């Protein structure tokens, strides 16, 4: 999906 | 005035997350000793920009009450603040780096970026220096920039406003303690943010002149 990378980084840890 | 106990708690949380700021020795050694070329210099800038975003994401997620906000809103706030935060964060590199700045400045001026963009931003770094802001000021200011109600695509602006306002109150108090002599200091910091807002148009124009780019940078900057 769009902005998958940002969401993944945000949801990190 | 004097920070309330809740206010004191907020400042430390922001301070702890902000002081996690990193500058990989790898990036530092490239600027100081690396192929001095427009292409090479541009690459170093991209790496620094990519590094900042990773730092910015960590600082943003850790922000108090950020996790509460709508997921779309979080991305919107993160996308909205990237240029302003990067320039402010880059501006903060008067305290951090000392020799290196001349090299860094020259690399920045030789990046192939147009001269017009360079003059305003450098003026900003020089202008930001006049403020002589404390690290606490930089952290609070960055958080305020990130937590902006005004950002495009925000479903719930009011929720963002509540988080932002407490930061402003803390920052305002800090100005009196840090700079008791100047009562106009809080206004001056706010004014810089207005000067900071200018860069998005300036940054957008820079993007148009193609030069590269990292996957992280592309998502945040909405490249292609
Ligand atoms: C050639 C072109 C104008 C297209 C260009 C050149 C460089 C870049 C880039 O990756 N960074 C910058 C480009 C122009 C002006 C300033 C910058 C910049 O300040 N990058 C940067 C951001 C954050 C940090 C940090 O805080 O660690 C360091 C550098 C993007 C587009």
């Amino acid at each position: 999906k769009e902005n998958a990378l940002l969401r993944y980084l945000l949801d990190k840890d | 005035m004097e920070l309330t106990p809740d206010q004191q708690t907020l400042l430390h949380f922001i301070m702890d997350s902000y002081n996690k700021q990193r500058m990989p020795q790898e990036i530092t050694n490239k600027i100081l000793k690396e192929e001095f070329s427009a292409e090479e210099n541009f690459l170093i800038l991209t790496e620094m920009a990519t590094n900042h975003v990773q730092v910015l994401v960590e600082f943003t997620k850790k922000l108090p009450g950020f996790q509460t906000l709508d997921h779309e809103d979080q991305i919107a706030l993160l996308k909205g603040s990237a240029v302003e935060a990067m320039f402010l964060r880059s501006a903060e590199i008067f305290n951090k780096k000392l020799g290196h700045s001349d090299l860094l400045e020259e690399r920045i001026r030789n990046s192939g970026i147009s001269d017009e963009y360079i003059t305003p931003m450098f003026s900003f770094y020089k202008s930001i220096g006049e403020l002589k802001m404390t690290q606490e000021e930089y952290a609070l200011l960055t958080a305020i920039v990130i937590l902006s109600p005004d950002r495009q695509y925000i479903k719930d602006r009011e929720a963002v406003e509540k988080l932002q306002e407490p930061l402003l109150d803390v920052l305002q108090k800090l100005c009196k303690i840090h700079q008791p002599e100047n009562p106009q200091h809080f206004a001056c910091l706010l004014g810089r943010l207005t000067e900071l807002r200018t860069f998005n148009h300036h940054h957008a124009e820079m993007l148009m002149s193609w030069r590269k780019f990292t996957p992280l940078l592309c998502e945040i900057w909405d490249v292609q």
